[PDB]
């Protein structure tokens, strides 16, 4: 639904410093600031067998301030803050052209030049002195060297011009530069009295790429001229995408889906692979988790571990105190690493099969879905602890029961008894909840081994039983998969 | 000491967050402000030659 486009063109890139100059009062002796500032330029090329119009603006960041001054006499001379550019300094130079590629600058998934490097000289500049010997500013070079474009823009007058930033390097090179006939010989380093020596402009040449990502809603019919700019792009309405990603459950299939819950999936894992633009691509993984720390969710891990900590120096009634231990069970199976199939990781396996078959169209939305996400999927869910083959199991919404491992058959609950094993006891998610459980072993009566290892949810006899194309577990799964509705 | 490799793999979105670090830092203004030292400069004067004195009558 969204098309790779690759536009890589060989340009000529040319560009010239701005200088801007403050007088100091007396009789013109002094002066007050020699400066570089922001210089625009245009021109025309040939290349590819047309005549290409390129406007370009080039700024300098990073500038030192060296000083000269002869003293407070009315008449000596002096420059109280001029400045050069030396190995800190960079110089950008945003370059535009009326070429087809620059029109379809709006999304791209990678962006990248090779550019050849130049050689700046700095002019003669001939400090205005009424009467006298004439000082003389001459020498100074740098070499600007490539190093990496991104995107930028040109606030020109009659619009704001989408463009490429070339972020170049320096090196300061042989010409020492001096103030002649005055105390400042044998530096090193381009200042800003004269930058461009007199030449027109200062010339770069090189080859850029670009992959643009033009929409497309048919195979045969792909644009030109990207104009879906973010004037004519709006953020999609909030129950809009909720209503897209719960139409994406669809198509999700049974096993596969447990098959990928089974994975380690870590941050490179998932963010990677994402069909996004380079701004996105860039900073996903912080800007999910930047909207993740201030989810329900998550404030509620701060809540209880602060509420925990200062406990620590502080010193139907049953579904009540099940449903308050069921939160903070479903707390603990978020923080922890549980040994057992975790509905996280059913959460996390839903997750990653609808993000991934999405795209990134100008706007993240990863935040407001995956924290969205992991704090809406699978809102009733279940726990269970067993100990001496009598397991308890606890509902968030509040139902327990407690029945044996050999056989399933309930038995009257011990409350403060269950809360006394479940801070410490290894809690295990009950995707195989007790009343599917029941079923399966009275249809299908199973073993003791399996028995246990459907109640430790253990993923070898999950699959098992999934693979059996048991209707029970089928539809159970089916069930858990169901919920998972944002 | 397998570890290593799972976590370069887990934290690589640090690059991503370097590359940021740097190429915002880069367009941020900086500015080091080399001094005149201690020792102050200072030139002649503004000199221009001419005649000296002529004794008219």
């Amino acid at each position: 639904l969204w098309k790779e486009m690759q536009y890589n063109r060989d340009i000529i890139i040319r560009f010239k410093f701005g200088n801007s100059i403050v007088k100091m009062g007396g009789l013109g002796y002094k002066w007050s600031e020699i400066s570089y500032k922001a210089a625009n330029y245009q021109y025309n090329y040939l290349r590819d067998g047309e005549q290409v119009t390129a406007h370009t603006t080039c700024s300098v960041n990073g500038v030192n301030n060296f000083s000269y001054n002869g003293g407070f006499l009315p008449t000596d001379f002096g420059i109280s803050r001029y400045e050069v550019i030396k190995e800190n300094s960079y110089v950008y130079v945003d370059y535009w052209d009326d070429s087809k590629a620059f029109r379809n600058i709006v999304y791209v998934r990678s962006l990248a030049a090779n550019l050849n490097s130049v050689r700046c000289t700095g002019g003669s500049y001939h400090f205005s002195l009424p009467v006298g010997a004439w000082p003389v500013i001459n020498g100074g070079a740098v070499s600007l060297h490539f190093a990496g474009v991104t995107l930028s823009t040109q606030f020109t007058d009659f619009v704001s011009l989408n463009s490429l930033r070339f972020r170049f390097s320096l090196t300061v090179d042989e010409p020492p530069f001096s103030i002649l006939r005055t105390r400042t010989v044998n530096l090193y380093g381009l200042p800003a009295a004269n930058p461009n020596n007199g030449n027109e402009y200062y010339e770069i040449s090189g080859r850029f790429s670009l992959i643009s990502l033009v929409p497309t809603n048919d195979d045969y019919q792909t644009p030109i001229m990207n104009s879906v700019t973010v004037r004519q792009d709006l953020e999609r309405q909030l129950t809009n995408l909720r209503e897209e990603f719960n139409s994406l459950s669809q198509e999700i299939a049974m096993a596969q889906l447990i098959d990928l819950a089974l994975l380690p999936l870590d941050m490179f894992s998932m963010f990677s692979g994402i069909k996004s633009t380079i701004d996105l691509t860039k900073s996903m993984a912080t800007s999910v988790m930047k909207k993740f720390r201030k989810s329900k969710l998550a404030t509620s891990i701060s809540e209880m571990t602060n509420s925990l900590s200062d406990a620590a120096s502080s010193a139907n009634d049953i579904s009540t105190q099940t449903s308050t231990i069921g939160k903070k069970l479903r707390l603990k199976e978020m923080i922890t690493q549980t040994e057992g199939m975790s509905f996280d990781d059913i959460s996390a396996a839903v997750l990653k099969t609808k993000i991934d078959m999405s795209t990134q169209i100008g706007k993240n939305t990863l935040p407001d879905i995956v924290t969205e996400a992991s704090e809406k999927f699978i809102p009733k869910r279940s726990y269970r602890i067993l100990k001496d083959d009598e397991v308890m199991e606890i509902n968030t919404e509040g139902k327990f029961f407690a029945y044996k491992i050999n056989t399933f058959d309930e038995v009257p609950f011990d409350v403060n008894k269950f809360a006394e094993l479940v801070t410490d006891s290894p809690v295990i998610s009950a995707i195989i909840d007790f009343k599917t459980l029941k079923n399966l072993n009275d249809n299908y009566g199973i073993t003791r081994t399996e028995a246990l290892n459907l109640i430790k949810s253990n993923p070898n006899m999950l699959r098992n039983f999934i693979n059996q194309n048991n209707p029970i577990i089928r539809n159970r799964i089916e069930q858990l998969i169901l919920q998972c509705k944002l | 000491a397998s570890l290593i490799y799972r976590q370069l793999l887990t934290n690589s979105y640090s690059v991503d967050l370097y590359d940021e670090i740097e190429q915002i830092g880069s367009g941020k203004t900086q500015n080091v402000t080399i001094n005149p030292g201690p020792f102050a400069q200072t030139r002649y004067a503004p000199v221009n030659w001419d005649h000296g004195e002529i004794n008219d009558s």
